[PDB]
């Protein structure tokens, strides 16, 4: 399963200041960025155009260029109409894309909270969303041409584009990078640090011989800047009884040869 | 409004005198406007690279800062964050192991 996510973040500070910035992810790899300051969408991989021709890409990009200007104007017009009841500053986030097996999604958040989705043939407010959104959504839903474009983008364009990314980006998407591990500590806490692995699935455990130590607490997966992962696993032990312990790491990149680090 | 969490960790095993990369991962904040510096002995490090800001499933923002560094037993490193959710800048020191 790969999830393709287009993430838009728009900040409106006052009537004279706003910006919209986007990033696109295929799974955990960034494929595009679109800065407010750029007229065009930037590739972050050599395969970010997928299997689309230069012509096809310019057209799709054009549709997003029109969208970005239209969206910014629509929000500004909406705030003028609602003032002073709804007023600056405003953060709007959009998360749109598809999960491949496909199913697509388009979710919108206002001030950090999920409020609107596109679903089926229309936009809808989610239960609990502020009631002032109902009228603008009703008005947006009268725009048949926008509805048709969004339905096309979600139902058709997205899975087609992503199938092309998966083939064009195959060697990157299926890359294997090996972890390196190290041990530390400051009744003690032993920490096994594991860094530089790709892809994300990994197994890290404190061991005494062949016995898994069940007190092992796995941390959060933290990103490195080079499209690899960092993780630590900790074990709180009795002082004196640290000898005989080892950290064991299993990962797809190691070819069945686990890392074992003895304390 | 959500307060940033800060984690500071090295790319490679920290060995004194060997060049390495120090990461500052800042997460779980809203609104997205934020100021992030990395410090060596309390002084701002000049060349700090920043990822594009992005956000998680829960809509909270995150961003990764990193910088080249050479650990030694005479230098401290930290990550300092200014955000509207906090009255004063929050500083997290590299614990020398991460
Ligand atoms: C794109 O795909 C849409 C479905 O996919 C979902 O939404 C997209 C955006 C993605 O996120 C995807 O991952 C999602 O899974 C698809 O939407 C569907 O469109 C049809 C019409 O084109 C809708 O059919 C109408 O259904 C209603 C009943 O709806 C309710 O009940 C059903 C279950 O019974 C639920 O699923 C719904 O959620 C509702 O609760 C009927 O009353 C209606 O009948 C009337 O109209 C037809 C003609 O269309 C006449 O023949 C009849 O006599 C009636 O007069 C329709 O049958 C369907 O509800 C809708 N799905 C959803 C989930 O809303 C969309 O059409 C696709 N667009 C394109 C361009 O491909
Ligand atoms: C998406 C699938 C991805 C496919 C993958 C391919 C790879 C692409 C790589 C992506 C890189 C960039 C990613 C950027 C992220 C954006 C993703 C989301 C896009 C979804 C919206 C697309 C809309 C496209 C249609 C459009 O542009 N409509 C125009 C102009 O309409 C006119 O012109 C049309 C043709 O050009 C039609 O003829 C139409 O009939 C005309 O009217 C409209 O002005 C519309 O309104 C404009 C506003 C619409 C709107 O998002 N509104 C909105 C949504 C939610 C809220 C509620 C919140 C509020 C809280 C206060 C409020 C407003
Ligand atoms: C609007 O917000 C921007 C960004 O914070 C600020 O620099 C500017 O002074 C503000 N303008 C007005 C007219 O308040
Ligand atoms: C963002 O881009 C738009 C369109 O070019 C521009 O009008 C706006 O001033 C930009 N905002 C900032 C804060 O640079
Ligand atoms: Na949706
Ligand atoms: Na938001």
């Amino acid at each position: 399963n790969y999830t393709f996510r287009c993430l838009q973040m728009s900040s409106f500070a006052n009537r004279s200041w706003s910006r919209t910035d986007s990033v696109v992810w295929l799974g955990d790899l960034q494929t595009h960025r679109w800065s407010n300051d750029s007229a065009t969408i930037s590739f972050t991989k050599p395969w970010s155009q997928g299997k689309l021709s230069n012509q096809q890409w310019e057209k799709l990009q054009h549709m997003f260029q029109v969208y970005r200007v239209s969206f910014t104007r629509d929000i500004q017009e909406l705030v003028k109409m609602m003032s002073p009841k709804e007023d600056y500053p405003i953060e709007i986030q959009l998360s749109a894309g598809c999960e491949m097996y496909s199913e697509s999604f388009l979710h919108v958040a206002f001030q950090g909270k999920y409020v609107v989705r596109f679903w089926g043939t229309s936009w809808q407010t989610v239960p609990g969303a502020p009631s002032w959104l109902d009228l603008p959504i009703k008005v947006l839903n009268a725009d048949q041409g926008t509805s048709a474009t969004v339905q096309m983008l979600l139902n058709d364009t997205c899975p087609l584009f992503v199938r092309g990314l998966l083939e064009a980006g195959k060697s990157d998407l299926e890359k294997q990078e090996k972890p390196v591990a190290w041990l530390s500590s400051v009744h003690r806490q032993l920490v096994c640090h594991v860094s530089g692995f790709y892809p994300k699935p990994v197994w890290v455990m404190w061991m005494r011989g062949d016995q898994e130590q069940q007190g092992t607490h796995r941390g959060d997966f933290l990103p490195n800047a080079d499209e690899t992962w960092y993780l630590q696993a900790t074990l709180d032990v009795e002082a004196g009884e640290e000898a005989g312990l080892a950290c064991r790491v299993k990962h797809s990149s190691l070819g069945g040869q686990d890392i074992i680090l003895y304390w | 409004q959500k307060t940033p969490q800060i984690q500071v960790y090295s790319r490679h095993p920290p060995e004194n005198g060997k060049p390495n990369i120090l990461n500052c991962y800042v997460t779980q904040f809203h609104p997205p406007h934020i100021e992030i510096q990395m410090l060596k002995n309390g002084k701002k490090i000049p060349k700090v690279e920043m990822s594009d800001m992005s956000f998680s499933k829960d809509w909270s923002f995150y961003i990764l800062a990193h910088t080249e560094f050479t650990p030694t037993e005479t230098d401290t490193y930290a990550c300092r964050v200014k955000h509207a959710s906090m009255a004063e800048p929050k500083t997290v020191y590299w614990d020398r192991d991460m």
